[PDB]
């Protein structure tokens, strides 16, 4: 073989991260800083980038809950491991395939998509007593469960961005000025849901995760890749 | 893609005899040169040619060990008007087993073809001496008599020099093949018996061992061929 | 430039399938039965890889009136000299013994070596092996054969092997040779009595790699 | 028929073992000897090669248990009777098909594999108080079932060394060189696990089995083959 | 049409008879006469001609239990009704095609086969307290219900003899004769079990049928078919 | 369309190493010229023999 072929090297798929099921229209996570009492939807709003994010939005630092428990609300990240630590370039372009993993049994579902940046607007309306939240039908293409399917697709690249900076050090914004947030290099926001109407919402708790893997890619300039403690 | 097509019954499912392949894993593949190694081996013919030893009893040995099934005998001081040695026509008496045919054929259904007979002496070779042989087709009675010898498939092997010689059995068959399986003597298989006998007594001079030992093999010939490999037994483990 | 040694007189105790073995190459190592090699076995520690092939002779005394049979045949890859000890033999063992009988033991490999359980794990009842010896069927390797009226020596030469086309110098253990009875020894009383046996050998092609000195120790 | 021709005779499956079905990041059975209070998880390394084996680790002798009861735990072994009763050669070299056999019926699995060699490394991470072993992604395939399923796939000579010896006589390593042992003469270990979180860790017991088939080999040399008791 | 072309006729598939499931490594019936006492497992060793037969052996005459009751085991036979009065011809050669027929509703099961003449030796090992009958694999195919499922496949001329006679005057043996019986004219028999080890043997009970076909036969000389009884 | 086809063991299974694609997405996709970025590397052994330093303890 001549695996150090980049191109051919990475194109497999992997874990993104879990996600819970959808039962209705849900109300997108506010931006930060957020207060108790404005209630919002986390933990649906699956983002589309192994970089490190936090509650349906992107991070620059790692942190996580190393304990069981404390005050507020747990949010949720997601890292790539392999390809993180074989990164050692700069700059990056590709397309990306993904496909379903749902982890509760014999499920019945339905999935939805919106690209980079995509702002999210859904609502509700009655069919017959019956709520029928807009995003059922819409701009992006979705896809169902044959009672349990390994529903899969590919995307292209969609910034207006050239490329993707594997490592960044510029400044975000003109104000609040960022440093280490390229904001536009993703592909969106995926979401599941029920196909039942908002009244049919179950006390039954479900969950589904995803495998995502890289497509027809191009890098450029070295980079450095993790130390390792000597213990 | 989606098109009406054609179903089976047992679509997918598993049989031992499954004829084509499924998906590979990786590609890149690399594998080393085997040139350096000899001779790399194709066939079982190739080897079952090769002469094998038989294992014919020892007989009434009386060491604790007991038999000794073993490719040779002893030279008698008597000889009486019954083969030294005889036996039936088929593949799963001991001397046949572990012979590479045998081996073979333990895990084949059917027998077709001929074998290739050979012969041994192991005496001091200041002797001089004759011995007749006789193949003996299926009958209503195993051969015992000399002369009942002469009338079987039978030739004589002079011992006077060449303490060893060589024969191959004719195929006669009225099916194609023979059933490799001791199921039953039987016509499907059973060919009858084979006679040795001793055509003149012992000549020897004086300070020679005595009563020597005779040494026999067995291999395949050219037009032997099996049918239908079959599986094995593993109750050896024991 | 050949290489001889020695080894034990055949006698009239000695029964069929009764035998000894030699390895390749190590006679030499152990200096087998009075074997020397010399400069090139020194040579063997000061280098990691050597890849050769053989070539052997060996003679016994015989007379027109004795009667029984041997046979001599090499076989690769045997464990032969694993002791249901579980190592190989040295010098005093088989100098003592002087001739192996076959038993069910080497008729099915059991004594190759094993690993320690330890408490964990349910102790097993050993019944089979794969380095078995199946006497009925060495004649498949090409052999020769000393007998009273055949011979008293005989000559051979074989090839390299190995799963690689060079192997170490202390471990490659390919070849093994081996000698058994095929008959009783017997003769009319009073004629050459339990003759000796020696043996010879060239290698072939050699060629020593990895050059270092001799054998950091152990 | 030319059924003589070796290259056409093998390439059929058979049964390796049973191994039990995986429900979470396990302990490698330890290397020998092995003591009592150091437990670890022995029956779903899977081997692959009909070898003579034992606790996922190759073996040189046979031994088993003949008797029902005793102390200490019981191991498991391979071989291959067909195969290794018909093996009258010296050294072989080819590739492998295999195919997945579910023992319990109905069955949801998923199943992994590493090659000859591999080393193994899983530990799990908690997706939202929900442990996810690392192996449900990493460096190699993965195959799941359709409530049911017959996975099959196949593999390559991967080994540094040549060839395959039949039977051996060399001494493994340079201290406690164990004679009869080739290390470097398989294909790896696969490992069968329940899609499901370690906490979804359930009552039930389940068990798998597989079958193994021959490809495209070659062979050299004689070799003798077993003795039968004349009784 | 042309349908007197016989060739055409008769390449359709048809009931052989019933057998039933197996659970275990079984005893082979054995050879007559048999004594109470002699326990053996009738009634699953599938015999593979519709010529007359009897606990999965041939046979030369026609009896049946024409009443309901008495001593001793109730053995099996099997004739086909069709071509048997369709058959004024003397001897024969073909293919044959047969297909599985499950009479359990919801069955999972697995099949194997042995050719004419093929002596049946299985016996069990343990897998981890589990038996696990040889013939799980072994020298010929085998194949497996998709939860029900119509396996299907043919099989070719197998004897040492040159053809089938279709009624026969000869002698079988050179002891014990018996005229009417030509042993070499069938192609062995097949088997049914569940893929469940030995101590899973259940207290339901379970039965199979089969269906078969001929497939590019030949025919020779003429021969009687059956007179009615005029009343 | 409807015809006699062949069956898998794992039809649409996943394992890990899958070697072809599935569906599209979208067509009308344009992306931009990466012309003005320098020096797109392919390979690991490009940069693999360039000098790296070792890490030898320091003596006490
Ligand atoms: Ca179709
Ligand atoms: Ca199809």
């Amino acid at each position: 073989s001549n695996h150090t072929n980049v191109k051919f090297l990475f194109d497999r798929s992997r874990l993104l991260n879990v996600i819970k099921v959808l039962e209705k229209d849900a109300v997108f996570p506010r931006p930060f800083p957020t207060q108790e009492g404005a209630q919002q939807d986390d933990g649906y709003f699956c983002l589309l980038t192994p970089r490190p994010t936090v509650a349906s939005r992107p991070a620059t630092r790692f942190g996580l809950y190393a304990n069981p428990s404390g005050s507020g609300v747990l949010a949720n990240t997601s890292l790539d491991f392999n390809f993180y630590s074989l990164a050692c370039f700069t700059y990056f372009r590709s397309d990306l395939e993904v496909t379903v993993v749902s982890l509760e049994p014999d499920l019945e579902f339905a999935v939805g998509w919106f690209p980079s940046g995509s702002e999210y607007q859904a609502s509700s309306f009655v069919y017959d007593q019956l709520h029928v939240p807009f995003h059922f039908t819409g701009r992006t293409p979705r896809a169902f469960a044959s009672k349990g399917g390994k529903v899969s697709f590919v995307l292209p690249w969609n910034s207006v961005s050239s490329v993707l900076p594997v490592r960044w050090g510029g400044a975000s914004k003109l104000s609040s000025a960022t440093r280490g947030l390229p904001a536009h290099a993703d592909w969106g926001t995926i979401y599941a849901f029920v196909p039942r109407p908002n009244e049919k919402k179950s006390t039954a708790v479900k969950h589904v995760a995803v495998y995502i893997r890289y497509k027809n890619a191009r890098a450029w300039c070295p980079s450095m890749l993790p130390f390792r403690s000597y213990k | 893609g989606p098109i009406p097509t054609a179903p089976r019954e047992n679509s997918l499912m598993f049989l031992s005899t499954l004829p084509d392949d499924t998906v590979p894993a990786y590609g890149n593949v690399r594998t080393p040169p085997v040139n350096y190694l000899p001779g790399e081996i194709t066939d079982l013919l190739q080897l079952a040619r090769i002469p094998t030893l038989m294992a014919f009893e020892r007989v009434p040995e009386p060491v604790p060990a007991s038999d000794t099934y073993v490719p040779y005998v002893a030279v008698p001081t008597q000889f009486d008007d019954r083969p030294l040695i005889s036996f039936p026509i088929t593949l799963s008496d001991p001397v046949y087993q572990n012979t590479l045919v045998g081996a073979i054929s333990s895990n084949f259904a059917n027998y077709r073809g001929c074998i290739q007979i050979t012969l041994t002496f192991c005496g001091p070779m200041m002797a001089r001496g004759k011995f007749l042989l006789s193949y003996s087709p299926p009958n209503g009675t195993q051969p015992q008599t000399l002369s009942e010898a002469m009338q079987c498939t039978y030739s004589i092997w002079d011992i006077g020099l060449n303490s060893s010689w060589t024969f191959v059995v004719p195929y006669i068959s009225p099916s194609d093949y023979r059933e490799t399986r001791a199921i039953t003597n039987s016509v499907y298989s059973a060919d009858g018996w084979f006679s040795l006998h001793k055509l003149t007594k012992i000549t020897l001079p004086p300070d020679c061992p005595q009563s020597p030992c005779i040494l026999f093999f067995a291999s395949a010939g050219e037009d032997y061929t099996l049918r239908l490999p079959v599986d094995c037994n593993p109750s050896y483990v024991f | 430039r050949w290489y001889t040694g020695r080894l034990n007189s055949w006698t009239k105790a000695v029964k069929t399938f009764s035998f000894q073995a030699v390895p390749l190459p190590g006679a030499f190592l152990s200096r087998q039965g009075g074997l020397n090699g010399g400069a090139f076995t020194a040579t063997l520690h000061r280098h990691f890889l050597m890849k050769c092939g053989w070539q052997v002779q060996v003679q016994c005394n015989l007379t027109q009136f004795h009667q029984g049979a041997l046979l001599v045949a090499m076989v690769p890859e045997t464990t032969l000299d694993v002791k249901p000890d579980g190592k190989a033999k040295s010098l005093q063992e088989l100098n003592e013994e002087q001739w192996v009988e076959m038993s069910d033991d080497y008729r099915t490999g059991k004594n190759m070596p094993f690993q320690s359980l330890g408490t964990y794990y349910r102790p097993p009842n050993w019944t089979w092996g794969p380095n078995f010896i199946n006497p009925y069927q060495v004649t498949v390797f090409p052999h020769q054969i000393l007998n009273a009226r055949t011979s008293t020596s005989v000559d051979i030469n074989v090839p390299y092997i190995g799963e690689t086309p060079t192997q170490s110098s202390e471990t490659q253990n390919s070849w093994t040779l081996l000698v058994m009875v095929l008959v009783p020894l017997d003769y009319k009383e009073g004629a050459t009595t339990d003759p000796e046996i020696t043996f010879s050998v060239r290698p072939t092609s050699p060629y020593f790699n990895g050059l270092r000195n001799r054998y950091t120790a152990g």
